[PDB]
RNA sequence: UGUACACACCGCCCGUCGCUCCUACCGAUUGAAUAAAGAGGUGAAAUUCUAGGAUUCUGUAGAA
RNA sequence: UAUCUGGUUGAUCCUGCCAGUAUUAUAUGCUGAUGUUAAAGAUUAAGCCAUGCAUGUGUAAGUAUAAAGACCAAGUAGGAUGAAACUGCGGACGGCUCAUUAUAACAGUAAUAGUUUCUUUGGUUACAAGGAUAGCUUUGUGAAUGAUAAAGAUAAUACUUGAGACAAUUCAUUCAAGUGAGUUAGGAUGCCACGACAAUUGUAGACAAGUAACCAAUGAGAAUUUCUGAUCUAUCAAUCAGUUGGUAGUAUCGAGGACUACCAAGAUUAUAACGGAUAACGAGGAAUUGGGGUUCGACAUCGGAGAGGGAGCUUUACAGAUGGCUACCACUUCUAAGGAAGGCAGCAGGCGCGUAAAUUACCCACUUUCGAAUUGAAGAGGUAGUGACGACACAUAUUGGAGGGCAAGUCUGGUGCCAGCAGCCGCGGUAAUUCCAGCUCCAAUAGUGUAUAUUAAAGUUGCUGUGAUUAAAACGCUCGUAGUUGAAUUAAUUACUUUGAAUAAAAUAAGGUGUUUAAAGCAAAACAUUAUGUUAAUGAAUAUUCAAGCAUGGGACAAUGC
């Protein structure tokens, strides 16, 4: 290829979209933005399959372009907007406020929320750097560059964001007494407690996460996503409560 | 055009390389522009990704800096007296990085070695030995 | 590969084309079941051979192996609804002791016989192929319907 | 009949009509062997403007 | 060379000794495309230019009828049997004849 | 006891020479050619630099 | 199904091969009721192409007196709508093919503290100026191309100047906190270059919309690069001179002998370098398999390369683009004979080639992409036609054979070692169980033989696993480097072994699910006798996966020096 690609073959699509192998030749390529290609669910797949509002792509463009979807506080009108992690999705017409969390089946799930709890959304800091003119800033897992932050908001914490205001409500550190949700590989979509983080200077940082039922499973530091403090969850966990049945 | 791939070179064992594909623009090279001494003339080359390189063809002046006195002053270059790489650069007075050039200290009132890339940045900037 | 829809073979031919000891044994069942040709015998033989291979592979592992408990019950469960294996035999060893009469005796042409609708097993085909028979709520005309235990008392005209 | 989905955005209702033998959409019907029962999807657009605009 | 680290000789022994296979070497060395009048073809199209009668081998007496056929790809000449009884009458000259091996593999 | 014999020594069997056909090998000889990768000579074309400045714009100065 | 049988002899036991057998993929003979699914010009020529289509795009939000707005409807800055043209975006995706290519590419893995755009997302930074230009008008030529000439005007979110007041680039000096690790993000000093948030747009869908740079995302992306891994050949044993390294520079988006100048003589090789062959694109995978394996992979999907052969370039964020341009080599087309375009390894179709392979059909409704954007386009995609390549269920008739291998005739006529049959042994010289026939019956069945090739058989290629006195096969014998193999013993790495981490799908095994069953598909339904809830329904943990790479528990068996 001489440049960036535009089509996406059905079989090259991420497995966790559950697209029928005989559905069609191509799959909806998610446009760029906040969430990566394999970390996001395109907005078309959320409505055609998860919610079954629209049977085909004819009736998906008739909705998203109709200003009838509010991804986070703002409103998006892109048919293939990348809808990723717990970034809230709201439909004022039907009066429902979903949210895209993971679950134990390595799948994005639409956890229903109330109106009040949909006004906020948790973000995970990715990095903190000093800007020119000594203007420090932090980058969340949504690609957001938040302005002048708290001095203690370090690289791998978790912050609380407000849709209406945009400020930072509460912030959770990264320690051995916090509840974390998993966004990774085998441990994907599992809730647990950080108990041990063994450090290897060379390549990766390995974190041992103890489940509620005493199950212990390790992972890479990248996949860890702190969800609360002191065995408390800041959001309504999915139906299976982040528990895995052997 | 000039190419910068390694597909035209011999292996570490001396064995010849057998070609598979034709030339490509990624490994594109370009002709040198030996910035001689003369009147001001630069050209804007449209490089990859649209970025613009100032290609100094001939220059006369440069913003020389003095480390000891913490002063940088413009000056007119006189003559290229030494090049560490090619002595033929001295004869043609070609201006490249590291060329030892003598200059008149008229604003210094208040010997040089170039420390910039005239063929890339588009101007001569140096310091005083 | 070229096509996306999967395909499979339902039977295999015998390795030795010409045996008298096999022509009589296979013709014993053809009369006993009114089958159209020798493909039906091979298909039933092919079906059994798959289950026997699962039990055969699984008997080589420990009883506390996670795969033995899960897959082992799955095969016994599947057989139980089909009714090939008697319920009181609930071990993987009894799978290997299955024969080719167990599978053929649960076919629709066999079931309508012993229940009494069809006088002769050749007469059962016409009734079955004529859609005269019904299984619960759906008309059936494939004489190869492997009825389950639940659908055993739900076979009427 | 069967499952009914209320669609306000498309101003329609998605219901799977089961047949046990200008504002509506009748499509996607497949019977059983030899006739008898037939299933299908029923779409109702209430307003005629919907059928006037919400049709491919 | 049965040792644990002796996989280099164990492999070189098999590469060399496989060339003594009268049958495996035949389908690998480059003569099927030059010496074989058929190549990898299953059949061949040719032209008749002579009708031959081949006397049988020692324990038989008779005349096995045959023809001389020149192909269209190689251009070589090959003697072709006539399959059935009295089938030489139906053959002619300057006509296309399909040629497909025999019971034995060439 | 030896056997290469079992139609069993009236057995079997070797080599040159003669007939027909087939296959590969060498090959004075215009033998002998065809198609593929290097050294030297000529070398279109487009780009890089240099000279040019027909035209036209501000009313020769300058820019193209 | 971890399987064999006929054939060397008067007879016996062997080595040993030939023939037999089953399966897969190609053609072909004979024959053919159905319904489901489905390959199809790859092998031979990446050979040559007539003809038709395959890439265009408009919203209230760039420019519109078209003498278009009697077709809505009025109209004094132009009513909503607006062909055409400028402007913006795109044709660098998709689609086809497999010629090149033997550590190259590709697969897993790691780096980019050695580079990085486009789209998209978060954020930061004078009540208004200037020229010309198309569509428009007029005059024209040439046979002609998607042909082109002058003049007369007229717009911008096209091209410029200019303000409402920093950022980023180079150099020299200096202070300095995350990270395994940075004179590093960042700040300070001094000149240099660049220097804005359209001098912008809806009257209706103040709020949109738009723009210029700079940080961060999208990027796990792209591009370079680290480690390990490839078929046959020694009738290929030595190979390389920008070659190996260093310094300075040059060029590039960027490291780098990538290139140039100077200096040194280095780099690879028996652990197979260098060269040769390929009917060689690589992988996921396919066929067959008791285990071990053997063969195949142009072709769904991913990566690479190409557009008749090289070369050279333009545009733009990405092309060394070819359904873009220039030249040469080789072809094809129109011609008014002056000249002009063209690149089916796109979709149909034609010639040729061969054993060998489909309609010059319809539609963007499914999937998805492109666009000024809900509306247009798409030979992508879907539908339809041909289709005994194959696969599944299922009517009531052919194919091959009748000595043995191998199920089936001590039936009747001719031929008389002739015709012939015959995969192998063999049958036929006048009483043929085999020939050519007639009747009878054996096997399979809408299938059944042939020819070629792959696998099993083949313990007739041997790791599991062969043979070498006599059947084929121990060098004439000794010395010997590389290689392989090495006694007992002890109360820093590697190798080995166990757990993970990470790991595209399709495919394999597999969990569920009555497509009438089955192949299939990932759909649906027990059920609420159903809008309500089971329901926020299922999506197999789907296990793997060899050779490398990361971490960890153990130190018996091994390896490397102190």
């Amino acid at each position: 290829a001489r440049g960036p690609r535009h089509h996406l073959k059905r079989l090259n699509a991420p497995h966790h979209w559950m697209l029928s192998k005989l559905g069609g030749t191509f799959a909806p390529k998610p446009s760029h933005g906040p969430h990566g290609m394999k970390e996001c669910l395109p907005l078309i797949l959320i409505l055609r399959n998860r919610l079954n509002y629209a049977l085909n792509g004819r009736e998906v463009t008739m909705i998203v372009k109709n200003r009838t979807i509010k991804i986070d506080g703002k409103i998006r009108t892109d048919t293939r907007y990348p809808v990723g992690f717990m970034d809230v999705l709201s439909i004022p017409r039907t009066k429902e406020n979903f949210r895209l969390m993971y679950n134990t089946k390595r799948r994005f799930c639409l956890v229903p929320l109330t109106a009040e709890q949909a006004k906020f959304k948790l973000c995970k800091i990715e990095k903190r750097v000093l800007g020119t003119g000594a203007i420090p800033y932090i980058v969340t897992h949504d690609g957001r560059t938040i302005r002048y932050p708290h001095p203690e908001l370090q690289a791998n914490d978790t912050i609380k964001l407000n849709l209406e205001t945009g400020k930072i409500v509460d912030f959770v550190k990264f320690d051995i007494g916090n509840t974390a949700m998993m966004i990774g590989g085998n441990g994907m979509g599992r809730v647990g407690v950080i108990v041990k983080r063994e450090v290897h200077p060379g390549s990766f940082e390995i974190v041992h996460i103890k489940d509620a039922k005493g199950n212990t499973f390790t992972t890479r530091l990248n996949n860890v996503f702190v969800i609360g403090k002191g065995t408390e969850t800041l959001v309504n966990l999915p139906l299976d409560k982040g528990i895995k049945k052997p | 055009g000039i190419t910068r791939d390694s597909r035209h070179k011999r292996r570490a064992t001396g064995g010849k390389k057998n070609s598979m594909q034709k030339k490509k623009k990624n490994t594109m090279g370009r002709q040198p522009a030996n910035t001689r001494l003369g009147a001001i003339r630069v050209h804007d080359v449209r490089c990859r990704y649209g970025i613009i390189k100032r290609r100094a063809l001939r220059l006369e002046n440069g913003n020389f800096s003095w480390a000891s006195q913490s002063i940088t002053k413009g000056t007119k270059i006189l003559n290229v007296v030494y090049n560490a790489s090619d002595n033929d650069f001295v004869r043609t007075n070609t201006l490249v990085k590291g060329a030892i050039i003598e200059i008149d200290p008229a604003p210094f009132l208040w010997l040089a070695c170039i420390s910039s890339r005239p063929g890339q940045t588009g101007s001569v900037e140096g310091y005083i030995l | 590969g070229r096509c996306l829809r999967n395909h499979s073979i339902t039977y295999k031919t015998p390795k030795v084309p010409y045996e008298r000891e096999r022509f009589d044994a296979e013709l014993k069942l053809v009369g006993q079941f009114g089958l159209k040709n020798k493909k039906e015998i091979q298909r039933v033989h092919y079906m059994l051979g798959h289950m026997r291979t699962i039990a055969k592979v699984m008997l080589m592992k420990d009883a506390k192996d996670p795969k033995r408990l899960l897959e082992g019950a799955a095969l016994l469960r599947r057989l139980h609804n089909l009714g090939i294996l008697p319920r009181d035999q609930n071990k993987l060893e009894f799978v290997l002791a299955l024969k080719e009469e167990n599978l053929l005796e649960r076919r629709l042409q066999t079931l309508v016989y012993r229940k009494g609708f069809a006088k002769s097993i050749h007469h059962a085909r016409v009734l079955i192929r004529g859609k005269m028979i019904k299984v619960g709520k759906q008309v059936v005309d494939v004489p190869s319907f492997l009825v389950r235990v639940e659908s055993e008392p739900l076979i009427q005209l | 009949t069967r499952n009914l989905i209320v669609n306000p955005l498309l101003c329609r209702k998605q219901v799977v009509v089961d047949i046990y033998h200008q504002t509506i959409v009748l499509n996607g019907f497949v019977t059983k062997y030899g006739g008898g029962k037939t299933s299908g999807f029923a779409l109702i657009y209430d307003t005629l403007s919907a059928l006037k605009k919400f049709v491919p | 060379a049965r040792g644990l680290h002796a996989a280099r000789k164990m492999l070189a022994q098999r590469r060399a000794n496989k060339w003594a296979d009268k049958e495996w070497k035949k389908g690998k060395l480059v003569t099927r495309y030059k010496c074989n009048p058929l190549g990898t073809a299953s059949h061949a199209k040719g032209l008749v230019q002579e009708k031959l009668g081949i006397e049988t081998k020692q324990p038989n007496s008779g005349i096995r009828k045959c023809v001389r056929v020149r192909l269209l790809k190689n251009g070589k000449k090959i003697t072709a049997f006539v399959p059935r009884d009295g089938s030489l009458n139906y053959v002619n000259e300057n006509d296309e004849v399909l040629i497909s091996g025999f019971g034995r593999r060439g």
